[PDB]
């Protein structure tokens, strides 16, 4: 409550806009209220208001800000319907997509709700893929799936990098996670947690992988790790340590571990973690966004043209 | 050397110092706890520093400086872009 009086007090313009009702999010980077503001047009609105920590380089701020303007809006990826400054205090407004908690819904989607879940999350990936976003920090939290509406949004473009050849200006200036910001370890791709400098959008095809492994074995979170050698021991009993280590050298990291753990059938370890008749299609899906090699890796957009996705 | 269980990472071209994970045991995937359980189961970019309590960095002159200079321009240039569309009261 006092942090509703003090957002109000370092951006006195929201006075005259919005009725904020509650703080809706916390991270180390933002916390997000839910308000009521009036259109022109006529209606009421359910706004976010995305507060960025005053600490974020103004390249930070804005860089979100830009992902938002150019990529989002479309393709289940938030947009942006106004930015609020005064001096270091940035105020982000977004629609407000009323959303599930992921745990709360996991055991419950039947199987056809978990192909347009993972369909969805591909299409923003697409999108944003194309104008050479990396996210870096896919994950339940970070995309937001309306149930009832069938409504689905990527957020939260705090971490985000560009590729080399990133359609978002700003993306160049943002100083590089291995160069110099961190995700959830758990949701981290091999290359991330072995700190190559190579990381492309690829990174995020192995968090939606995570993301599915949790739906379709139910468990969430999957790999619980606090650090990011954790989650690689985690990944390595899951997906094989011979496997990791012999991927890793393509990426210039030598692994080397100490007890040799064998790769798991996912069919099995899902099957046995956990509707009654999951397709193969599924687990060489998953097999193919949990390919521990980078460049093999299957692409948002050939994730798509996947046989799990006939006819969607 | 290395006590056991341990994980080692290096970069094969020095790039990076060496580093390591060692814990009492290695992951084990545990299929008898009940889902949806795990089976596994600050700094100021701006005036580039270190600080200690966020509240009073930002009370700081060398954070007040920062903040209320031209350093945002790159975010009033993008805004500027955006159509406001709230109905806004006095
Ligand atoms: N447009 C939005 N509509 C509804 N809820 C949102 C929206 N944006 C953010 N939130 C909520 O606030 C949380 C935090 O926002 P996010 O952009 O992920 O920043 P951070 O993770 O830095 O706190 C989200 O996980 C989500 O629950
Ligand atoms: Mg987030
Ligand atoms: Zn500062």
């Amino acid at each position: 409550k006092k942090d509703i009086e003090k957002l109000y007090e370092a951006v006195p313009q929201l006075s005259n806009v919005f009725k904020i009702e509650d703080k809706i999010g916390e991270g180390t980077f933002s916390s997000v209220y839910l308000a009521t503001a009036q259109l022109q047009v006529g209606p009421e609105e359910k706004i976010a208001l995305k507060h960025l920590i005053p600490t974020s380089h103004p390249i930070r701020i804005a860089a979100e800000l830009q992902c938002l303007t150019v990529a989002g809006g479309q393709d289940n990826v938030m947009g942006v319907k106004y930015c609020f400054r005064k001096n270091d205090h940035v105020v982000i407004a977004m629609p407000y997509l009323e959303h599930e908690s992921f745990l709360d819904i996991l055991n419950s989607l039947s199987f056809q709700e978990v192909r347009e879940y993972m369909l969805n999350l591909f299409k923003a990936l697409k999108r944003i893929h194309q104008f050479g976003i990396v996210h870096r920090d896919v994950k339940p939290s970070n995309f937001l799936y309306n149930r009832r509406l069938k409504k689905y949004a990527l957020v939260d473009f705090g971490l985000a990098q560009g590729t080399h050849d990133t359609k978002i200006e700003l993306l160049k200036f943002v100083q590089s996670e291995a160069q110099q910001r961190a995700g959830t370890p758990g949701f981290r791709a091999p290359e991330v947690l072995t700190k190559c400098p190579n990381q492309t959008t690829a990174i995020d095809m192995w968090s939606a992988g995570v993301i599915f492994l949790s739906l379709l074995s139910g468990r969430y979170p999957f790999y619980k790790a606090s650090d990011d050698l954790t989650a690689l021991a985690q990944i390595m009993t899951i997906r094989g340590s011979r496997e990791t280590i012999q991927a890793a050298k393509t990426f210039g990291k030598s692994i080397l571990c100490s007890k040799e753990v064998p790769a798991q059938d996912l069919r099995k370890l899902c099957e046995r973690l956990r509707w009654n008749e999951v397709p193969d299609e599924a687990y060489d899906l998953l097999d193919k966004l949990l390919d521990l090699n980078p460049a093999s890796r299957i692409t948002a957009e050939e994730a798509l043209l996947h046989p799990f996705f006939k006819d969607m | 050397r290395l006590k056991k269980p341990f994980v080692k990472v290096e970069d094969m071209s020095q790039l990076y110092r060496p580093f390591y994970l060692q814990l009492t045991n290695m992951p084990f995937i545990n299929y008898s706890i009940q889902k949806p359980c795990s089976p596994f189961d600050g700094y100021c970019e701006c005036c580039l520093q270190k600080y200690e309590d966020l509240e009073t960095h930002l009370l700081s002159e060398q954070h007040r400086n920062f903040a209320q200079s031209n350093q945002y321009q790159v975010v009033d240039d993008i805004v500027s872009k955006l159509v406001f569309d709230f109905v806004e009261y006095e």
